[PDB]
RNA sequence: GAAAUUGUUGAAAGGGAAGGGCAUUUGAUCAGA
RNA sequence: AGAACUGGCGAUGCGGGAUGAACCGAACGUAGAGUUAAGGUGCCGGAAUACACGCUCAUCAGACACCACAAAAGGUGUUAG
RNA sequence: GCCCUGAAAAUGGAUGGCGCUCAAGCGUGUUACCUAUACUCUACCGUCAGGGUUGAUAUGAUGCCCUGACGAGUAGGCAGGCGUGGAGGUCAGUGACGAAGCCUAGACCGUAAGGUCGGGUCGAACGGCCUCUAGUGCAGAUCUUGGUGGUAGUAGCAAAUA
RNA sequence: UUUGCUCCACACAAUAUAGAUGGAUACGAAUAAGGCGUCCUUGUGGCGUCGCUGAACCAUAGCAGGCUAGCAACGGUGCACUUGGCGGAAAGGCCUUGGGUGCUUGCUGGCGAAUUGCAAUGUCAUUUUGCGUGGGGAUAAAUCAUUUGUAUACGACUUAGA
């Protein structure tokens, strides 16, 4: 819905004289704010255990940054989505530096290709690739080869003024 | 609806308006094609 | 806009005056307005009020 | 010189609008070389004039002037926002104004 | 800047060159449009033939001389879309169209004068490469226009013509920039280059 | 020379005309309010006339005032000119239309022996 | 001796109505200190 | 064509939806300044031919709710699974 | 997913138009910017409400003044005002040195109904204020009477031999 | 033609301005390519260089730009003349020759400016028209009426008439 950040959140199900001490789930939620992060949190845990906002509570929120922000990676993401027709599960490759950088390039990929907003989209798992040759998408693999080099044709400079006196080039 | 039995248009729309003609001489309108190879002769000639 | 809770403009619903043009009555209001406004007496501010009422509000004693 | 100009060119666009509704009292001021609200606000509260030419002359001048100033910046591209003590006739919208370098903070 | 500015036509995408010919006439620019036969437009030439032939069968059923008239030329094309995007009805609109003149070729005023170009109107930077476009004096040809014959011979006479005017100035520009390129050791070259210049 | 005064502020200056009496000969100009059900007037459509309104009304302090600061007075003879002498800073004195020729030049006298300011000083002069 | 309606003179405007609102240019005209 | 609850129109202008009783926004004394709503910012037209990732080439392309329509079934078109 | 086939209607026409194709299209994200009679602040008008001030020169206590809030509107209700014919009182009001009326892209006051003034015309009456009274206010009613247009110098004024 | 018409120059008057305020500053083509310079074996050649915007280039100092004295160099520039050429798409412009004359800020001096009072476009442009003063130049038609019938409702058309 915005730039994204990742945040843990850990949540309760909140504690009576039965259960005092109660399991502490935790989930790592990517979204712009920590609003909509425990949003995300409640969410999900309604989705899997029998519990809602106001019968647990946030114990914890803590924004995850990047342990390596300045190294480029191959990022593999599982996501679930529905469609106009079901609900489906897929598998994409997402080179980048980081995980909130990848996730915006998959909601950006998912609302070009498929038309998935981001209420139709549930981000399974998120896993940097450690092992090249593990990349199985080829549209990531074309950027592993050795010695990577491609010019830029065809380039655009954009003009501060309306009128140019020099009828310009593309050359680069 | 329809005209209930087919006959062609009265007249000819190509040659509207029927209007007087703007002279009594009749302007050409398009001369023959030029061919550059033949001696010079004139393309019209009038008469009465 | 404003959702008024009330009806905007509302005039008190009391009289301020006598209705009546009697100019002793008028100089008998202006006697005990003043009277109900620099006394502090009850005494006089009701007999401030009772001295608008119309005939119906005044029976006879 | 040859040239002997002390202001900066302007164009007079338009007044303040919406769609379909216009406001005399805003012009929109096009000033030469402004691209951008950051080199607009140099010229904010610069006075302009109009200067228009009449046929009967007045006060020993055939040359006439509707003063007014910079107010703020318009948009994204420079344009801004211009009052002056008699609104713009809205014949002039595309005639020249000229926006004076006084009062001056340089 | 200047008192007119001559656009060069040719590669201009003429939507994108209308807009921004309707806007600089309306804020009160003179504004010469030359070589409009070598204007492009986005799509096949099927396509905006097509376009054309839809636009050419819009008239007023009772009398034609009344409806909408479809001229051929590629001036009066973009001349079309120009006015389409000016208040035209309006004596403002009509001020602005006015301050216009658009031409097939480039006529002699304007074929000793400076020709500018509009780059965010340009094709070869607006159109993703491999897009296919169309030339408005093929298009004008085959929807009637009857001078495209014509202006290519004299766009060819004004070429040489141009071709030798130039050879010229760059013979001299060269013999400028090699005065220059000796005295440019020189002290005042020097106290030049320390302030800029 | 009238009392000092805040500047005056006509909030409207251009009459009220009434709808369509730029219509209609049998319309007069004469304000009158559309009571329609369909009116684009009285539903106060954009572009048409305006209406009066009591948010028209001007400033308390110099309303009833003259360009020059005074309230004008109608004076009919040198008595009602006469009862304006200790106010000449705030009322001037207009001569009634009726008032014959030298009964004016005897009020103007009177009036500028008392430096009462009178409106119309040039009311029925020597022609 | 009103208006409708009309003549003359004067002024002004006028590309398939005219009239109107806001604002200002221009022309004419005018009060106030 | 007929009921339920609410909100409206009627009785209501204003900004937006080109246009429109009811939709969106917001309800209205007369003004000035600032900020906005909904809606917009190529030009008409005030406002970025803004920035970013993709998708699409249509010999009937598509282009903002109410709303001014399109379906089943198909396509080694192209994209992603 | 997008695009294409499926996909046929009658005047010529509609993403509003132009036009737009790494869009000015579609999906999505981020900012900047535009502007409503809305919001914020201020001024002014009015309304309502709460108050202050009869201690004097002080004549508007229905007054003067302070404070806050509010202002859409058919049908309809109420209030305060404007104007007309006539009546009691008053201004010992205006007037043949010119009343009333009428004309006047001249001036002033009032939010307005309206009021006032100047100029022209004119000729015998008329007005301000406090009250009284009503045959008291017109754009309509295929309204009534009278007058006048455009149509329009138009249709036409051509049977009965000349 | 009750001394008409037109062209040039000048003065005086009006008349307005869709909007000057240093200069519209000229290859063509391509853009998955070009420009320029240079070289040769003249090519779809070799080498070098540039772009990454005109943020350029040119111009630009002087009572809105006065009056003078020099130095240096034979440059720049305005002007009226003058030589030859090219330009028809709307040419109405581009280039060029020679002499004259003015300025030159390329460099160095001398004098002036004030009081428009602390700003007020502080008037410097071009568009038509009229009139006057000189000078050059030209010395008709059309319509009505009559007539024709290749025409025709009327206009119109087509004809004829010293
Ligand atoms: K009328
Ligand atoms: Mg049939
Ligand atoms: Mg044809
Ligand atoms: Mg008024
Ligand atoms: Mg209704
Ligand atoms: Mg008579
Ligand atoms: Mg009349
Ligand atoms: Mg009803
Ligand atoms: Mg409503
Ligand atoms: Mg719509
Ligand atoms: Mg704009
Ligand atoms: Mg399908
Ligand atoms: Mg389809
Ligand atoms: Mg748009
Ligand atoms: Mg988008
Ligand atoms: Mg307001
Ligand atoms: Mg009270
Ligand atoms: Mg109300
Ligand atoms: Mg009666
Ligand atoms: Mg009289
Ligand atoms: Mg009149
Ligand atoms: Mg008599
Ligand atoms: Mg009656
Ligand atoms: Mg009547
Ligand atoms: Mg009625
Ligand atoms: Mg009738
Ligand atoms: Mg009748
Ligand atoms: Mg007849
Ligand atoms: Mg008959
Ligand atoms: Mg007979």
């Amino acid at each position: 819905m915005a730039h994204f950040k990742e945040y843990q959140v850990i949540g309760r199900r909140l504690p009576t004289e039965s259960v005092p001490e109660p399991k502490l789930f935790r989930m790592r939620i990517f979204a712009s704010n920590e609003v909509i992060a425990k949003s995300r949190y409640w969410y999900f845990l309604q989705k899997l255990h029998k519990v809602k906002k106001a019968s647990g509570e946030i114990v914890s929120i803590n924004q995850i940054n990047e342990a390596h922000p300045t190294k480029v990676k191959n990022f593999g993401v599982w996501v679930r989505y529905d469609s106009r027709s079901g609900t489906h599960n897929m598998y994409k490759e997402i080179r980048d530096v980081s995980r909130v950088a990848a996730v915006e390039t998959l909601y950006q990929d998912m609302a070009a290709r498929h038309r998935a907003r981001f209420r139709s989209i549930h981000i399974l798992k998120v896993a940097e690739i450690e092992k090249t040759a593990d990349v199985k998408r080829q549209y990531v693999k074309q950027f592993l080869t050795k010695d990577l080099k491609f010019p830029l044709p065809h380039r655009v400079q954009k003009s501060t003024k309306t009128f140019s006196y020099k009828r310009p080039s593309t050359f680069y | 609806s329809h005209r209930k039995y087919e006959a062609p248009r009265h007249g000819h729309l190509g040659f509207l308006p029927r209007k007087r003609a703007a002279s009594i001489r009749a302007r050409v309108k398009a001369f023959p094609k030029d061919d550059r190879s033949k001696p010079v002769a004139l393309t019209s000639f009038l008469g009465y | 806009g404003i959702d008024h809770t009330s009806k905007q403009h509302k005039r008190s619903g009391h009289r301020t005056a006598p209705k009546s043009d009697n100019v002793y009555l008028k100089l008998l209001v202006k006697l005990y307005t003043f009277l109900a406004r620099r006394t502090d007496a009850p005494f006089n501010k009701v007999v401030l009020k009772a001295l608008f009422l119309s005939k119906i509000n005044r029976p006879p004693v | 010189a040859e040239s002997h100009r002390l202001y900066v060119k302007g164009k007079h666009l338009s007044y303040q609008r919406s769609k379909r509704v216009n406001n005399p009292n805003v012009s929109l001021i096009k000033i030469e070389g402004v691209a951008t609200p950051q080199d607009a606000q140099f010229y904010l509260g610069k006075r302009i004039a109009y200067v228009y030419r009449a046929s009967k002359e007045v006060r020993g001048s055939k040359i006439r002037v509707m003063w007014g100033k910079v107010t703020r910046t318009h948009g994204n591209s420079g344009v801004v926002r211009a009052t002056f003590r008699n609104n713009l006739p809205a014949k002039t919208f595309g005639a020249s104004v000229r926006i004076f370098l006084y009062p001056s903070n340089i | 800047v200047e008192p007119v500015v001559v656009i060069d036509g040719k590669g201009h995408l003429v939507g994108r060159l209308a807009s921004v010919v309707a806007k600089q006439l309306l804020n009160g620019q003179k504004i010469v449009v030359v070589r409009a036969e070598e204007l492009n437009i986005s799509g096949e030439f099927f396509r905006n033939k097509l376009k054309y032939h839809d636009f050419l069968r819009k008239a007023t059923a009772f009398n034609k001389t009344r409806g909408p008239f479809h001229f051929r030329a590629p001036s009066r094309i973009f001349y079309k879309a120009l006015r389409g995007m000016v208040s035209h009805k309006t004596a403002r609109g009509k001020a602005a169209l006015e301050r216009l003149k658009v031409f097939e070729g480039i006529p002699p005023p304007y074929d000793k004068k400076k020709r500018v170009v509009v780059p965010q109107a340009l094709r070869v930077l607006r159109l993703k490469p491999g897009r296919k476009y169309t030339t408005l004096g093929k298009l004008s040809t085959s929807v009637g226009w009857k001078y495209e014959d014509v202006v290519a011979k004299l766009e060819a006479k004004r070429k040489v013509s141009s071709a030798e005017y130039y050879a010229k100035k760059r013979a001299f520009t060269k013999k400028v920039a090699s005065a220059n390129a000796t005295a440019a050791e020189s002290d005042v070259a020097k106290q030049l280059a320390a302030l800029g210049y | 020379a009238s009392l000092p005064h805040p500047k005056i502020v006509k909030k409207h200056t251009k009459k009220f005309k009434r709808h369509h009496s730029d219509r209609y000969h049998r319309v007069a100009e004469n304000w009158r309010k559309q009571k329609g059900i369909d009116s684009v007037v009285r539903r106060r459509f954009r572009g048409n006339i305006s209406q009066p309104k009591i948010g028209y009304g001007s400033n308390k302090k110099t309303k009833f005032l003259s360009p020059s600061g005074h309230k004008t007075f109608l004076v009919a003879n040198v008595k009602d000119l006469e009862t304006l002498t200790m106010h000449t800073k705030t009322y001037a004195a207009e001569i009634a239309h009726n008032i014959s020729a030298k009964n004016r030049v005897v009020i103007l006298a009177r009036a500028k022996a008392l430096g009462i300011k009178v409106t119309n000083p040039k009311g029925r002069l020597a022609l």
